[PDB]
């Protein structure tokens, strides 16, 4: 590109910037999402004996997308960077990297896939890890959203991370709802247990 | 109760084979059991992972079983999905056993130019028959073109957005990078100069005359601003043989 009037030479466009049209006024810069950068970009240097330019070599013609697993937030950038540990770009050339979706998780720096949950782990938006469903609750399905209470005259499974609800045995009695099994003791009761 | 990977049911027992993995295509069947219990087996792309049941689960779409009791089935790796035949068999269109067809499972059909001028879609018509996947009694077949599964597990392999493309292999990938391979797991972006803005695209579009694509996957050509002008001889469209 060149913007001053009577020049012996145009000028390279910059890394983060490119000319994709013939005879650009001011050079464009990259939007957000892409990135240009060649090294071997020069402008030309004036032989002060000849005032002669040499050297010029083009820079950036299009921009660059940014491949899958990395995104750029912001515009007159050179490079990408990896996207943040529980989000994910699946695309190419993405602004901003959506987070995982609720029962997914990603533990991974620049993944382009958001694992999913195992059985009785729940996640929200982002995560870093699936979140070990508390006491009283159970998550019966991989990638769940949220695990639900166990229901009155039921106990969980488990004491943490609950798999399943299973009804209070003959002679047994569940009064509230969110009962759950304790390993401690006999197993078939809990603090709220049957 | 029967162990889990049988089954025990008054009416029917044994096992019915993969059609898909024998040249006649009708499914052998076959009775393998159990040696202690006696019940029978659970037959291919089916799984019985409790103890005791009548008939066998079929496996859910994005998994496959492939040996007689299972117990469970395991997802399929990335680039594969469950679809009834291999990658050949629902991509063909002849027949080889006139009794029943086999292996013609037109369930590939993509809209596109074809050879001469004229512009057929789809490509291959009819009711489609072969669209199961559940039942993924082999092993996991291959993506069609346009389409990929980045994640294992999928129920569907799911098509590529528009402005990129997914070619049917690299070989065959007319208008690709030297660097870059195909898998069934990406979606690579149309090439500068090219668009596309169909789903599940296995080649991009060349721009026509009067128009230009300065981006890469650019899900629509740029119309030529008054001024300036575009046109190429040799751009065309990619024709589909037959
Ligand atoms: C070529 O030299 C010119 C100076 O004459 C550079 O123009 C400026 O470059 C900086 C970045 O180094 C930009 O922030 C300015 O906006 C540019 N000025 C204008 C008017 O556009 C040009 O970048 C040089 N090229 C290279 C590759 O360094
Ligand atoms: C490749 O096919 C595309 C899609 O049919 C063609 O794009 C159309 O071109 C006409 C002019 O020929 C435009 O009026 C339409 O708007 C375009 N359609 C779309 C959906 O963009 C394209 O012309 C073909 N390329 C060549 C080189 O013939």
């Amino acid at each position: 590109f060149n913007d001053e009037f009577s020049q012996p030479v145009c000028k390279a466009c910059w890394s983060g910037s490119f000319a994709s049209k013939r005879g650009l006024p001011t050079c464009e810069i990259a939007q957000p999402g892409t990135f240009t950068n060649v090294a071997a970009a020069a402008n030309a240097t004036f032989n002060t004996a000849t005032l002669i330019p040499t050297g010029l070599v083009k820079g950036a013609q299009a921009p660059t997308p940014c491949g899958m697993g990395y995104f750029q937030s912001s515009a007159e950038t050179t490079t990408c960077t990896a996207c943040a540990v529980g989000t994910y770009a699946d695309q190419a050339g993405l602004a901003a990297c959506k987070p995982c979706q609720p029962g997914r998780y990603q533990n991974s720096i620049g993944q382009r896939v958001c694992k999913p949950c195992d059985m009785g782990t729940y996640s929200r938006y982002g995560g870093e890890l699936c979140t070990k469903c508390p006491a009283g609750t159970v998550a019966s399905k991989t990638g769940s959203s949220q695990c639900t209470p166990c229901a009155a005259g039921f106990y969980a499974n488990a004491p943490d991370s609950a798999t399943s609800c299973r009804a209070c045995p003959r002679g047994y009695y569940g009064p509230y709802s969110g009962a759950y099994a304790d390993n401690l003791g006999d197993e078939f009761e809990g603090p709220r247990g049957c | 109760k029967c162990p889990p990977g049988t089954y025990r049911n008054t009416w029917f027992s044994g096992q019915l084979g993969s059609p898909f993995i024998t040249a006649d295509g009708v499914p052998v069947a076959t009775t393998l059991t159990e040696l202690g219990s006696g019940c029978s087996q659970c037959p291919p792309g089916t799984y019985a992972p409790t103890f005791g049941m009548s008939v066998c689960l079929p496996c859910p779409a994005g998994t496959f079983a492939s040996a007689p009791g299972a117990t469970a089935c395991q997802q399929c790796k990335p680039g594969t999905n469950s679809l009834m035949g291999d990658r050949t068999q629902q991509m063909a269109l002849v027949v080889t056993n006139a009794a029943n067809d086999f292996p013609a499972l037109r369930a590939y059909t993509i809209s596109g130019m074809v050879a001469g001028p004229a512009y057929a879609k789809p490509i291959v018509t009819g009711p489609d028959t072969n669209f199961f996947m559940a039942g993924k009694s082999e092993t996991c077949s291959t993506n069609l073109p346009g389409y990929y599964t980045d994640v294992d597990g999928l129920p569907i392999q799911l098509p590529c957005k528009p402005g990129t493309f997914m070619p049917f292999d690299t070989a065959t990938a007319n208008l690709l990078d030297t660097g870059l391979t195909v898998d069934g797991t990406q979606c690579y972006t149309c090439q500068t100069g090219t668009f596309n803005d169909e789903f599940s695209q296995p080649v991009c579009k060349a721009c026509w005359s009067g128009s230009f694509a300065s981006k890469r996957g650019l899900p629509t050509c740029e119309i030529a601003q008054p001024g300036t002008f575009t046109n190429v001889a040799a751009a065309a469209n990619a024709t589909f043989n037959t």
